[PDB]
């Protein structure tokens, strides 16, 4: 199997509903509100000749403004001139915006899953940027000298043509160099180690792909012994 | 002569042009072209529609200030039928 | 073979909101705005029999803006209130 | 008065963004709107006038990525919020004299107004032409 | 401001509800009865051999 | 295929273990997968409603697209690179001047 350093994902946090867009933006409909509703207070009342006539103030065109915003309607509307035709602009205004809003939240509620990189070692044989090597004196090593597949082939010589060295002396040795090496490095070693280190803290660690053969653990004795069939 | 079409013939050829040209596809689109990113809006994209809403709102306001200005100090029902048929 | 350059991601311009629809869907749609508004001005206000003109509150410049608030999800005040307008 | 005295601070400032960048070639950087000045670095304190001068592809009239940046790098609309905001507290004190008019107070606001739709813009501008 | 409050929640509800409705009509998933066995203990009805 | 074809006969002698399956099947059919000419293939495709592929060569296949009925279709990329040439008899003085 093979083993390199988990990606850190990230959480969504509590206001994660403000997400499609960005905090400019938020701060610029904010403004945009506060402007448009004074202009229509403005535009209003003007004297325009009696005076109470009309029924907009600062406070009605307030929350005239954010009623035409979020899609409740209104309870009046502008009966001027200029009074409509600025309010068909705070109409088109909202219409782009908030339809932009559900159809991006939309796009942010289907995947939250990581693209999955270097997957079945065959970008192993292809790339140059991560490294990976073995077990010295192992029968992983040897198989990969002995290998005849050509994929395996290649990956043999990039092994045995290596600066500085890619292999290891130890298991643990390994397991520090691919905690260090911040996805530069990857590692080989069988799938029961590879969950064993799976499943410990810090589990920064991370089995990807599938599996390549079928080894197997077995009892050795020394050849011809009377051990061999009571073992 | 022979030697090159043994060499067509048994895709060695493909086999070399493979294994140097398309193994070290490094840089980029190659590599990167066939992935997603969901996305995150930015005020880059959306500046026209506040342009637009800037814009609407100096109109508006001269509108009403030529209207108080005309108001501080069709016509003739009769040529309104010469301009229906020159219109026509 | 030609080689030049890489040459930059062009990004969308201003008037690129209006970018999903075709131009002429955009024209189809301003003229058949025009048209609505005028067809609804001329069933109201078409001497309805001592209210006998201003039975309806549809002027001209009023039904232009009902087709606009109609169109954009925002009911405006007014309603059609008698048949073959509606 | 506190409105024109911070904008008036706001304009002249060269601390707007914090961001990563360099000095003065040929660090975070304590940037403003022509003196991207910086500090924790070999020197502290020695402001680069900017303006613009990219290496493109050469764009020849691209307007949006043209023009834009020549409204940018001369802020003609931020400044004339400070233009039409001492221009209205003219206005607002001269409401006493020439008085009993009842229509000299009506025009002031008007630049209150226009100024902060001038300030707006160009907010948008400057966020604009940073990410552009 | 009770009101105002009231609709941004109504908004940024049932925002979230449509955005994917139509996935959720046509699932049909299966039922699977048993898998570990240990109902072939249990239960009597399902032969085994 | 085309019988008497140079493709049947480079499914024949190819090595590679996708065409030597290919092969396999092609030479355990029943009935005759095989043609004896083009349009007969042609025609066999036509009729056959999705249940019957041919092989033959690009050029070929974008002739026969681009004619009418145009209910045929090309599909996937390429295999190989053949080339057309002009033929002589060995050792003739026509050789080298052709
Ligand atoms: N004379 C005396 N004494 N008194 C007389 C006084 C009388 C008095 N003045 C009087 O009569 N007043 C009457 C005033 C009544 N006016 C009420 C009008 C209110 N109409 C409001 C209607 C607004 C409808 C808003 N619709 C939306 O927002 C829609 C609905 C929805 N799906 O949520 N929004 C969307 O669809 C968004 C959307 C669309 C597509 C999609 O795929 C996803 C989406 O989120
Ligand atoms: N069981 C193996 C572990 C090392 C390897 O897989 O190369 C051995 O003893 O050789
Ligand atoms: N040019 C080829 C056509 C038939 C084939 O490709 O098998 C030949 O003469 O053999």
């Amino acid at each position: 199997s093979i083993m390199i350093k988990k990606p850190q994902k990230s959480k969504p946090g509590v206001f994660s509903f403000l997400d499609p867009l960005a905090y400019e933006i938020w701060m610029c409909i904010v403004f945009a509100y506060i402007g448009v509703s004074v202009v229509l207070f403005l535009v209003s009342r003007f004297s325009p000749y009696s005076e109470s006539t009309n029924e907009f103030g600062i406070f009605n065109s307030l929350w005239f403004s954010l009623g035409a915003f979020m899609q409740q309607g209104c309870d009046i509307s502008p009966r001027s001139l200029s009074g409509r035709i600025v309010g068909g602009v705070w109409w088109f205004f909202t219409l782009i915006i908030i339809s932009s809003y559900t159809a991006n939240l939309a796009a942010f509620l289907t995947v939250e899953r990581m693209v999955s990189p270097i997957e079945s070692a065959e970008d192993l044989s292809k790339q140059t940027e991560i490294a990976y090597g073995t077990l010295d004196s192992g029968s992983t090593k040897e198989f990969f000298r002995r290998s005849k597949i050509a994929v395996f082939d290649k990956m043999w010589t990039y092994m045995r043509s290596a600066e500085p060295s890619v292999f290891v002396r130890t298991t643990a040795e390994g397991v520090a160099r691919v905690r260090k090496s911040k996805g530069k490095y990857a590692y080989l070693l069988e799938s029961t180690m590879n969950e064993y280190i799976e499943q410990r803290k810090p589990c920064d660690t991370m089995k990807v792909g599938g599996n390549l053969d079928s080894k197997g653990y077995g009892i050795a004795t020394p050849k011809g012994s009377s051990l061999g069939t009571p073992v | 002569n022979l030697a090159v079409l043994k060499l067509s013939e048994q895709g060695v050829l493909d086999k070399l042009k493979n294994k140097w040209w398309y193994d070290k596809g490094e840089c980029g689109a190659k590599d990167s072209g066939s992935k997603e990113k969901t996305s995150a809006l930015s005020l880059s994209n959306v500046a026209g529609v506040f342009y637009i809403l800037v814009g609407g709102l100096g109109l508006a306001m001269l509108v009403a200030l030529i209207e108080f200005c005309y108001k501080s100090r069709l016509f003739d029902r009769g040529v309104q039928m010469l301009l229906t048929t020159v219109g026509a | 073979s030609i080689m030049i350059k890489k040459p930059q991601k062009s990004k969308p311009g201003v008037f690129s909101f209006l970018d999903p629809l075709a131009y002429e869907i955009w024209m189809c749609i301003v003229f058949a705005y025009i048209g609505v508004s005028v067809v609804l001005f001329l069933v109201s206000r078409f001497s309805p029999y001592q209210s006998s003109e201003s039975t309806n509150e549809f002027g001209i410049f009023n039904s232009l803006w009902f087709s606009l608030g109609a169109f954009m999800q925002q009911g405006c005040d007014i309603s059609p209130r008698s048949l073959s307008g509606r | 008065f506190a409105a024109f005295s911070l904008m008036t601070i706001a304009v002249g400032t060269d601390y707007w963004l914090y961001s990563r960048g360099v000095c003065k070639t040929k660090v975070m950087t304590h940037s403003g709107l022509w003196r991207t000045c910086c500090l924790e670095g070999n020197f502290k304190g020695l402001c680069k006038q900017i303006d613009h001068f990219p290496e493109d592809a050469d764009y020849e009239a691209d307007t949006a990525e043209y023009f834009l940046r020549a409204v940018r790098a001369s802020s003609i609309f931020p400044i004339l919020s400070v233009i039409l905001l001492f221009m209205g507290g003219l206005c607002i004190a001269a409401s006493e004299f020439y008085k009993t008019r009842h229509n000299i107070i009506l025009s002031a606001g008007i630049f209150f107004v226009s100024a902060g739709l001038s300030n707006i813009i160009g907010i948008i501008v400057y966020i604009s032409a940073n990410a552009g």
